[PDB]
């Protein structure tokens, strides 16, 4: 007998509005969980942040799907937000992985 | 003719405020400053929203300054969103907009009142080293500002300070209560440092009285987050905690309202001076992106050098003021905070020349060329001994000295 | 982004029938008047997220 | 067979001829234990070795592993 109903929001250019507008429908809603998939931001701050910390808030899972900058890593100020694309962190560990394969030790990491 | 908000949330004494208000020296330069005072609930973030947008959006409110009395660290947390977004300057100085976050933004123009995390472990230390106690240990949960105080604490101990326990706890797993008792095994110093929250900090007393090292011999000390009220005291707080927290019995709701305004008013003729312009753009609400074309980028470079006649009211990069006020409590048998001491300026105040406890017996001696030698402290290095000397002329003075000898080698 | 909706509802509704099998269902309350008080689970589903394991 | 005394005498011949000089004392509520701490009291006295004992540890119940653990650590 569980029943799931969905519901989606819009884009608006702004942010404060935009933040103000999701967290009185998710309020309203009662969600268990968020999902953001904008890759193609026209802006470049790629910012789903404010979703996140408001879930924060009340301790509700948030989980990432388009950015994977290591800011969302942190645990410690991202109370409540996970993601399932590993950060370019993880492109360290391959170059690690690259330094086995060929044999070298000293790099110039800019 | 600035526009100052004040917003107050919980009971307060209004009147004595706004009659405390105009308890400033502003003649000496033509400020003018316009307050408004306005109460407020705490129902939630998007009604300070709305009010907020309306205080700015009709009396062009150029400075924001919130107190309220709850126990979340979320008012600031939020606040630091609005003040970052808005060109308008946001203050807190009492109550829920007391306790420091992790940081602020770049573009934040937030500030607070009290002191840093590393002030903190300072007068902690300060402490263990008025009271020769030089054994202890140190556990924390995953609050973001644990790394701060374990490095600060660190490079600071790097006189004989001997740290043989580091503990890091993570309750965001459940049924890991067995893990806890087990690993808090470890715990061998007499005294141990906890940084956690107060439900966190109350389990953990739970997990300590199960495994019984919390009776006599163990005293625990505590930052100010920890106790954060004195009014309430949780349910099994052990008798003789130890804990520094803001003098905000001397320091009242209308001294910090004063402070503030003064700030914000000499701030903003330091700008209107200096560069002889006072950035207060168009205050609008809606669409707060083309209202933030007149950014400062000078207003904070003038709003962390503050002097108010006496008080140094210079505020830190991080967003913590410079010069603290603090004060220190424990927790006798009755469930109660008393005064013990003062902080300030680096200076150690403490009213009991000895610490009370919760075998040992004295020793009386005199001074024998060969066998005694007694010296002033350095301005007690190691192989001697300290000793107290009571001062005759008032209360009961003693100084102490370093003694050693031949006698008390023995 | 196709594929990868898929596989997060998928996660999701699998994720919420494993909560659903234990006790203390709590929902949030409406938060947007006057309700300051915390979701009592949140760290516990998140608990319950992360020994989360899927073939799909 | 023997008793408790004669295979403790035993017990500290083998400790004697490993030259395991530091030991403690682990004892339960198990009758009999007296006679055997005083036999290990009177034995070490008069030996040539100088033994290393450290405080006997003797359990009272079921150890709950809240106040036994003290003294087992
Ligand atoms: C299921 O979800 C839809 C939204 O996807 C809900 O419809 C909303 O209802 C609220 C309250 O009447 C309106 O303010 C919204 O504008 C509606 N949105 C849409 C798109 O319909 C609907 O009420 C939900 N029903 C259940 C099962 O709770
Ligand atoms: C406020 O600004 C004044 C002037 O720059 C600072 O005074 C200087 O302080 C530094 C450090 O002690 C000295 O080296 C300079 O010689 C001082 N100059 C003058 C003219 O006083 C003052 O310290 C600043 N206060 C704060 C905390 O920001
Ligand atoms: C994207 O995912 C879908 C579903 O797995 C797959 O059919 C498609 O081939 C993928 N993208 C492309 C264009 O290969």
């Amino acid at each position: 007998k569980i029943q799931l109903n969905a519901t989606s929001v819009t884009h608006k250019p702004n942010a404060i509005q935009m933040a103000l507008s999701v967290c009185e429908d998710l309020i309203s809603s009662q969600v268990y969980a968020i999902l953001v998939s904008h890759p193609p931001t026209p802006n470049d701050h790629f910012t789903p942040t404010p979703v996140s910390y408001t879930a924060g808030f009340y301790r509700i899972p948030v989980l990432g799907l388009t950015t994977r900058m290591s800011i969302y890593s942190d645990k410690s100020i991202h109370l409540s937000f996970l993601r399932t694309v590993p950060p370019y962190s993880h492109q360290s560990s391959v170059w690690f992985e690259m330094m086995r394969v060929y044999n070298w030790n000293h790099i110039i990491l800019l | 003719s600035i526009g100052i908000a004040v917003i107050l949330v919980g009971t307060s004494d209004e009147v004595a405020i706004k009659d405390a208000h105009e308890k400033d020296d502003f003649h000496h330069l033509s400020v003018v400053p316009r307050v408004e005072l306005v109460a407020m609930n705490e129902t939630d973030p998007k009604s300070i929203i709305t009010r907020i947008c309306d205080l700015m959006s009709d009396r062009k409110i150029q400075g924001v300054v919130l107190a309220d009395d709850t126990d979340q660290e979320a008012i600031a947390q939020i606040l630091d969103f609005i003040s970052a977004q808005t060109l308008t300057p946001i203050l807190g100085i009492h109550g829920g907009s007391s306790m420091i976050m992790a940081d602020k933004d770049e573009s934040s123009m937030f500030f607070q009142f009290g002191p840093s995390i590393e002030q903190q472990a300072s007068v902690m230390l300060n402490i263990m080293e008025e009271y020769d106690w030089y054994i202890f240990s140190i556990v924390t949960t995953y609050f973001p500002g644990y790394q701060d105080f374990v490095n600060k604490i660190r490079s600071t101990i790097e006189v004989g300070w001997e740290l043989e326990e580091v503990l890091l706890l993570d309750m965001s797993l459940d049924d890991g209560d067995s893990k806890i008792q087990n690993q808090l095994k470890k715990l061998q110093s007499p005294i141990i440092l906890l940084y956690c929250t107060k439900e966190e900090a109350t389990y953990i007393f739970e997990v300590a009285n199960s495994v019984g090292l919390t009776g006599y011999g163990y005293t625990w000390i505590v930052p100010s987050l920890v106790a954060g009220d004195t009014d309430t005291v949780p349910s099994e707080f052990p008798t003789g905690l130890i804990s520094v927290s803001y003098d905000e019995w001397d320091y009242g709701l209308p001294a910090r309202v004063r402070d503030g305004i003064a700030i914000i008013t000499t701030a903003a003729s330091d700008m209107l001076s200096e560069h002889s312009f006072i950035p207060e753009p168009k205050s609008s609400c809606y669409n707060t992106h083309e209202k933030r074309i007149y950014q400062s980028n000078m207003l904070n470079r003038y709003l962390i050098n503050v002097t108010f006649e006496g008080r140094n009211l210079s505020f830190s990069e991080d967003g913590y003021q410079m010069h603290p006020k603090l004060v220190i409590i424990l927790l006798n048998k009755e469930r109660k905070w008393e005064r013990v001491g003062k902080w300030k300026d680096k200076s150690l105040q403490m009213k009991y020349y000895v610490w009370p406890r919760m075998d040992h017996l004295s020793i009386v001696t005199l001074e024998e060329a060969p066998f005694v030698i007694v010296e002033s402290v350095d301005p007690c290095m190691r192989n001697t001994v300290p000793c107290q000397k009571r001062i005759i002329s008032e209360e009961p003075g003693y100084i102490k000295k370093c003694c050693k000898g031949f006698c008390i080698d023995i | 982004e196709s594929a990868h909706i898929s596989d997060a509802v998928g996660v999701v509704a699998q994720a919420v029938h494993e909560l659903l099998e234990k006790e203390n269902i709590t929902d949030p309350p409406r938060g947007c008047v006057g309700n300051t008080n915390i979701w009592k689970t949140g760290p516990l589903f998140k608990r319950v997220l992360m020994s989360s394991k899927y073939a799909d | 067979g023997a008793s408790i005394q004669q295979q403790a005498t035993v017990m500290l011949k083998i400790m004697q001829d490993y030259d395991w000089h530091v030991f403690s004392l682990v004892t339960t509520i198990f009758p009999g234990y007296r006679d055997f701490i005083s036999f290990i009291k009177t034995t070490v006295d008069n030996s040539f070795v100088g033994w290393d004992m450290q405080n006997v540890i003797t359990l009272d119940t079921s150890f709950e592993d809240a106040k036994t653990q003290v003294q087992l650590k």
